[PDB]
């Protein structure tokens, strides 16, 4: 029951075309879902990392993207430095 | 930008290069087969073989040497104490130079303007955030990082903070007509609590952003909120950006600039004079009317 969608991360000259899906039980992939990926691909903690898509701003953890207007072929900037504790 | 519809066939690149994405990548490219990619250091640049504004001079002709690069260490490594050994207000003039050095250099750019952006002064944080939209400037996005970055300083109440994000604001949709971005700023310029020379600014960015459009609710809001000003406040020094908003606004159009200047036309001399002659000029520019 894997919502799988696609979404292009770029951040730092470096650009991924991930197809992330919900895990934490919704139904949709969420600011929650999409953090755990980013966190776990890199490590930027929620509190700094900021996600930008279609120039919205990302300040609810809550706010399903999905809803918000996510789809295939959509690209998201990821803005941050790559924390290696 | 040209908007249009994904039914054209390859239609991913040709927004792309429309966007000028790949122009940064050519750019540094071409620059480093030139060879011409050494950071020029202002102090060789004026030949110093034989203070706080001239050290200003010198970051800002660093920063327009290197602009377009994104390869410059002095504001980069010590960015940070140069800005700390700056003195009063250059601080955002600096950071605004650090966002020259890279611009149309989105990816990059924004990373190494992040840690900028957290800084403690008012003027380092408004020149960070005009440094964004330097970088975003000219260039296109597909999510338009600025719109984002720029949340709550595009309508911020310290002026200098909400100063360097209009203008980033301006400097990035200039040329965009963005519905959004225009629906967002307006509402900025309609605020009274700004300034005199801050609204000018919105002026400015709207201006730019709605360039030869003939924008009707971009001029309405002009002449509103120059209605709305008093005269004496406003023939200070400051309000010759509205007129310049306005000869943006109707680039190289011309003929319909009278129904702009009879409304205008209320206002005392001093500054009808001055605003509707701006306006007439840019509308006609390009067109050799003796």
């Amino acid at each position: 029951a894997a919502a799988g969608l696609t979404v292009t991360v770029t951040h730092s000259n470096e650009k991924h075309d991930l197809h992330v899906t919900s895990q934490q039980g919704s139904s949709e992939p969420v600011v929650q879902d999409l953090a755990q990926v980013v966190e776990e691909v890199i490590g930027v903690p929620q509190s700094f990392q900021k996600l930008i898509f279609k120039g919205k701003s990302l300040k609810e953890m809550e706010t399903p993207l999905s809803a918000l207007g996510i789809q295939d072929g959509c690209r998201v900037m990821l803005i941050g430095k790559k924390n290696s504790p | 930008f040209l908007e249009l519809s994904e039914d054209v066939e390859e239609y991913e690149d040709l927004t792309e290069i429309m966007s000028n994405v790949q122009l940064n990548s050519n750019f540094l490219a071409l620059a480093r087969e030139l060879d011409i990619m050494e950071p020029k250091v202002p102090d060789d640049i004026y030949k110093t073989h034989l203070s706080a504004r001239m050290n200003l001079a010198s970051s800002f002709v660093n920063g327009f040497v290197n602009a377009a690069f994104g390869q410059d260490k002095l504001l980069t490594d010590d960015g940070n104490k140069w800005l700390y050994k700056n003195k009063d207000h250059g601080m955002l003039s600096a950071a605004a130079s650090l966002g020259m050095i890279l611009l149309w250099d989105v990816d990059g750019g924004l990373t190494q303007i992040d840690k900028y952006l957290y800084s403690s002064e008012d003027y380092i944080k408004s020149g960070a955030l005009l440094a964004c939209g330097i970088v975003n400037s000219g260039v296109r996005n597909e999510c338009d990082p600025a719109l984002a970055l720029l949340s709550d300083y595009v309508l911020h109440n310290s002026n200098t903070m909400r100063l360097g994000s209009i203008f980033g604001l301006g400097l990035a949709y200039a040329g965009s007509n963005r519905e959004d971005v225009l629906t967002l700023l307006l509402p900025v310029m309609g605020d009274s609590k700004s300034s005199m020379e801050v609204a000018g600014v919105t002026a400015l960015a709207c201006g730019m952003i709605a360039v030869g459009s003939c924008n009707g609710d971009v001029t309405s809001t002009i002449l509103q909120t120059i209605m709305e000003k008093s005269e004496t406040e406003l023939k200070d020094t400051y309000a010759r950006w509205l007129p310049l908003g306005l000869g943006l606004n109707h680039l190289g159009k011309g003929e319909a600039i009278e129904a702009i200047l009879a409304a205008l036309e209320v206002v005392s001399e001093p500054f009808r004079s001055f605003a509707n002659t701006l306006v007439d000029v840019c509308a006609y520019a390009g067109s050799g009317n003796v």
